[PDB]
RNA sequence: CUGUUUACCAAAAACAUCACCUCUAGCAUCACCAGUAUUAGAGGCACCGCCUGCCCAGUGACACAUGUUUAACGGCCGCGGUACCCUAACCGUGCAAAGGUAGCAUAAUCACUUGUUCCUUAAAUAGGGACCUGUAUGAAUGGCUCCACGAGGGUUCAGCUGUC
RNA sequence: AAACUCCAGUUGACACAAAAUAGACUACGAAAGUGGCUUUAACAUAUCUGAACACACAAUAGCUAAGACCCAAACUGGGAUUAGAUACCCCACUAUGCUUAGCCCUAAACCUCAACAGUUAAAUCAACAAAACUGCUCGCCAGAACACUACGAGCCACAGCUUAAAACUCAAAG
C-alpha cells in the first residue's frame, strides 16, 4: 500500500504542532479564561441546589472547593 | 486470624509414612517445612483448610476445594507482593485470582447456601455483592454529592424546627 | 533443599586449607545447614586470572559442599563467602543430583512445512 | 583479557609457508562467525534492523539449503540423454 | 452486526436532512445589491 | 504575602522575606560552634505557575599544560534589492564573541502622539481591551501570567452628603 | 579539513555501561515485552463470552527530583560539501539512554487478520495477501476531505492525552 494517506495525516500534524507552538500563549490566556468560567459556572448550579431546596444560604461550614485550579 | 503454620511440621508427603517416629532427629528435618521450599507449605495450610471445612476431605474437584485451593493462592501472591511492591505480572495474577474466587463464590452461594456459609466463616473471607454502577468520582462529582447530602441534612432540620412550630 | 558450594581456594598449604574448609563448613551449620559431604576437585590453575581481594590469583583448590540448608540460608551464605579473603570464588547453586533427568525417546527429524501458501499458479 | 595469549585465534606457521597459514587462520574466523560479527559491530546495527536482517538470512538460509538439495538430488539425471532422435 | 447487537441499536436513524441555500422553500425574494461577473 | 525605613517634611513601587541560584570552606577548646558539606559562611534574585534563550572576543575570577566561567562585569549587526504601495518568505555583500531568542508592548515606560480602533461620558490629553510596533522592551541587572494581600499610585457603578 | 599531539603502540591494574557464540533453537508472558551466571519468590480460572459508566498494566520518547559516567547521542559549536545546506559526511560535547522514587499513558502498541467451538466438504475462490468456511458472542465500520481538528468533559497530564463534531467544498476519494 502506497503512504499517501499517512502523508495527509502527517502534514496535517505537523502543521497543527507549528500552530500550536506559536499560539501557545494566545492559547493559554484563552484557557484560563475557560477555567475561570467554569468555576462560576460550577458555583451557580451548586448554589442553585441548595437555593431549590428552600434553603436561604450556603449549609453551614460549607466552601466551594476552586476544582479548577491547577 | 494470624495462626501461623508450625515449621515443624512434615511434609505432606511424608505425613502418612508409617514408622517415620523412629528415624533420626536429623532425619526429622531433612523432612519437614524448615528445608523445604514456599510451596510446600502452602501444600499443608490447604490440607489444613480442606479438612477444617469440606465435607469429603479427598474430593479435590469440588466447587468448595477449589475455593480453598484458590484462597491459599491468593494469600501467597498478596505475601509476594508485600515484599516485591513493583511486581505487576503478580499484581495482575492477585487480583484476577480475586475476581475468580468472587465467581466462584457467587455460583456457591446459588447452589450451596449451606456449605457457601461454611467456606465464608472457615476462610474468614467477607462476600460483598458487586456494586451496581462502576462510575468515575471526579471532584465536579465527588463536590456536588458532598453538598448535595450536607443539603438534605439541613433540610432535615427544618421539619425538626416545624413541629416545634405547631406547638 | 539441597544444594552445592563450588568452593574456589587460595591454593595455600594444608594448615590454611583445612582452615579454610573447617571455617566454611561451620559457617554453613551456623545458618541451619545439614552438611552432606565435601570433595576435593585437586588444586588446578584458573582457567583464567581471577581478582579477588586485592590479589591476582592463577591457582587455587577446587572442593564441594554438598548439603541441605533452609531457602533463606541461601542469602546468609552467599554473603559470608564475600568477606572470607581465602576464597577466591563461591558460588551456591541447586544440587545437580536433586533434578531427574526425563527418558527422551529420541530425535525425530522435521518434515518439510505443508500448506503455507495456497496452490494457486503464479 | 585475563586469559593466557597465544592460545585462543592461533596458526603456527609451517615450512614458512605465511600465505597458507594466514587462510587456515582466516577460515577459522569466519567458519566461526567472528569476521562477520566484526564487520557488523563497525556500526550499531539497531534491534529493529538486526531482526530484519536475522529474518532474511534465514529465509535465506533455507531457499539456499533446499535448492542446493533440488540440486544435488537431480545432478544424477545431467547424464546423456539415452533416447536421443526420439 | 449479532442480533443482539443490532436489537441494542435499533433503527438505523436517518441524518437530518441539510436544508438548502433556498432553506427548503421553493423560491426566495431578494433585493439586488450589486452587479459584478464571476469567471 | 505578615513584616521593615528616612525619631523631627518621603511608609513607598524602596528594604527584608518564604523560594530559587552563584561563590568559598575537609575542620574543634573564646565568634562561626561545644557546629562538621542535608553544614557553615559571602552574595544575587524574590513565594508559587510558565520560563529563564544566544555570547568566554574584552574585562574580572579561577586555572596560570591547550583553558574554564554569564543565575560573574557585560553584550546580544549593517548596507543595497525583490511580490502596485506597505512589508519582504527571498537575493547580494560585509561585519561580529554572539547578533535580542521566548515573551511583552499607547505605557511607573510615551519623538511624531491627545496614534488608531473598540468600550466608557452629553462632552475623556483620564481609565479599560486591542492593534500598530521597540530613538532606547526583554529574560535571577530576571521575562511573562496568576490567587491572596496593600493607610501604595490610578479608573469606576451605586449611594451618600454644605464639597459645590 | 578541523581535531588530538598529558597522543598513539605492547604490558599491568581496573564498571553503577552493555550482555559474541549457543540461536539452523522457536520457548515464556495478557499485551508491552523477555536470550550473561547464581539463588529466593513466582507464572489467575475444572464451561465459554463479556466493562469506551470500572480496575490493573502498557515499547520508545518525555516530565519531577536524587545519584552514576564507559560508550552512544537530539540540541549546539566547529570542519567539509553546496547557489544556499538551518541536512546527508567528519570532530567535539550536552539533554537523553542507566539506578532509585513518582509521573506521563502514546506507537506502522500491525502478525493492520477478535475470543470460544468446529469443518476441508461443497459451489474452493473478485484481485492481491497468509486457501475457503460454519456456529456463538462481544467490540468496531457505513463517500472524500475538513479532522489524531474545534467546542464540551475528564485526567498528577497546562505546547499533553482520551473522547470528538459542524459549516463551506467536491464527484469523486479509495
Ligand atoms: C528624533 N528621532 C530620532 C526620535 C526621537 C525619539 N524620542 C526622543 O527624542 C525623546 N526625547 C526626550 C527623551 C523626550 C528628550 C523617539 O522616541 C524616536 C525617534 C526616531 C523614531 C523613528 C521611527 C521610524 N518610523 C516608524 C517613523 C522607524 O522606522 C523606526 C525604526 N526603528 O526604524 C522606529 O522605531 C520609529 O518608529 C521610532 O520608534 C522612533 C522613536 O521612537
Ligand atoms: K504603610
Ligand atoms: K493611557
Ligand atoms: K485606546
Ligand atoms: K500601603
Ligand atoms: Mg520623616
Ligand atoms: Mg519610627
Ligand atoms: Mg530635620
Ligand atoms: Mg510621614
Ligand atoms: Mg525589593
Ligand atoms: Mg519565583
Ligand atoms: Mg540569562
Ligand atoms: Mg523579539
Ligand atoms: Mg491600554
Ligand atoms: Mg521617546
Ligand atoms: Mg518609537
Ligand atoms: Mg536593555
Ligand atoms: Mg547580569
Ligand atoms: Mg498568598
Ligand atoms: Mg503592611
Ligand atoms: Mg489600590
Ligand atoms: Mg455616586
Amino acid at each position: 500500500k502506497n503512504v499517501l494517506k499517512i502523508r495527509r495525516r502527517k502534514m496535517n500534524h505537523h502543521k497543527y504542532r507549528k500552530l500550536v507552538k506559536k499560539t501557545r500563549f494566545l492559547r493559554r490566556k484563552v484557557q484560563e479564561g475557560r477555567l475561570r468560567r467554569k468555576q462560576i459556572k460550577f458555583e451557580k448550579d451548586l448554589r442553585r441546589i441548595w437555593l431549590k431546596a428552600g434553603l436561604k444560604e450556603a449549609p453551614e461550614g460549607w466552601q466551594t472547593p476552586k476544582i479548577y485550579l491547577r | 486470624l494470624d495462626d501461623d503454620p508450625p515449621p515443624s511440621t512434615l511434609l505432606k508427603d511424608y505425613q502418612n509414612v508409617p514408622g517415620i517416629e523412629k528415624v533420626d532427629d536429623v532425619v526429622k528435618r531433612l523432612l519437614s517445612l524448615e528445608m523445604a521450599n514456599k510451596k510446600e507449605m502452602l501444600k499443608i495450610k490447604q490440607e489444613q483448610f480442606m479438612k477444617k471445612i469440606v465435607a469429603n476431605p479427598e474430593d479435590t474437584r469440588s466447587l468448595e476445594a477449589r475455593i480453598i485451593a484458590l484462597s491459599v493462592k491468593i494469600r501467597s501472591y498478596e505475601e509476594h507482593l508485600e515484599k516485591h511492591r513493583k511486581d505487576k505480572a503478580h499484581k495482575r495474577y492477585l487480583l484476577m485470582s480475586i475476581d475468580q474466587r468472587k465467581k466462584m463464590l457467587k455460583n456457591l452461594r446459588n447452589t450451596n447456601y449451606d456449605v457457601f456459609e461454611k467456606i465464608c466463616w472457615g476462610l474468614g473471607i467477607e462476600y460483598t455483592f458487586p456494586p451496581l454502577y462502576y462510575r468515575r468520582a471526579h471532584r465536579r462529582f465527588v463536590t456536588k454529592k458532598a453538598l448535595c447530602i450536607r443539603v438534605f441534612q439541613e433540610t432535615q432540620k427544618l421539619k425538626k424546627r416545624r413541629r416545634a412550630l405547631k406547638a | 533443599p539441597r544444594y552445592e558450594l563450588a568452593l574456589i581456594l587460595k591454593a595455600m598449604q594444608r594448615p590454611e586449607t583445612a582452615a579454610t574448609l573447617k571455617r566454611t563448613i561451620e559457617a554453613l551449620m551456623d545458618r541451619g545447614a545439614i552438611v552432606r559431604d565435601l570433595e576435593n576437585l585437586g588444586e588446578r590453575a584458573l582457567p583464567y586470572r581471577i581478582s579477588a581481594h586485592s590479589q591476582q590469583h592463577n591457582r587455587g583448590g577446587y572442593f564441594l559442599v554438598d548439603f541441605y540448608a533452609p531457602t533463606a540460608a541461601v542469602e546468609s551464605m552467599v554473603e559470608h563467602l564475600s568477606r572470607d579473603i581465602d576464597v577466591i570464588r563461591g558460588n551456591i547453586v541447586k544440587h545437580p543430583l536433586t533434578q531427574e533427568l526425563k527418558e527422551c525417546e529420541g530425535i525425530v527429524p522435521v518434515p518439510l512445512a505443508e500448506k503455507l501458501y495456497s496452490t494457486k499458479k503464479r | 583479557a585475563k586469559h593466557l595469549k597465544f592460545i585462543a585465534r592461533t596458526v603456527m606457521v609451517q615450512e614458512g609457508n605465511v600465505e597458507s597459514a594466514y587462510r587456515t587462520l582466516n577460515r577459522i574466523l569466519t567458519m566461526d562467525g567472528l569476521i562477520e560479527d566484526i564487520k557488523h559491530r563497525r556500526y550499531y546495527e539497531k534491534p529493529c534492523r538486526r531482526r530484519q536482517r536475522e529474518s532474511y538470512e534465514r529465509c535465506r538460509r533455507i531457499y539456499n539449503m533446499e535448492m542446493a538439495r533440488k540440486i544435488n538430488f537431480l545432478m544424477r539425471k545431467n547424464r546423456a540423454d539415452p533416447w536421443q532422435g526420439c | 452486526a449479532t442480533l443482539n447487537q443490532m436489537h441494542r441499536l435499533g433503527p438505523p436513524k436517518r441524518p437530518p436532512r441539510k436544508l438548502g441555500p433556498t432553506e427548503g422553500r421553493p423560491q426566495l425574494k431578494g433585493v439586488v445589491l450589486c452587479t459584478f461577473t464571476r469567471k
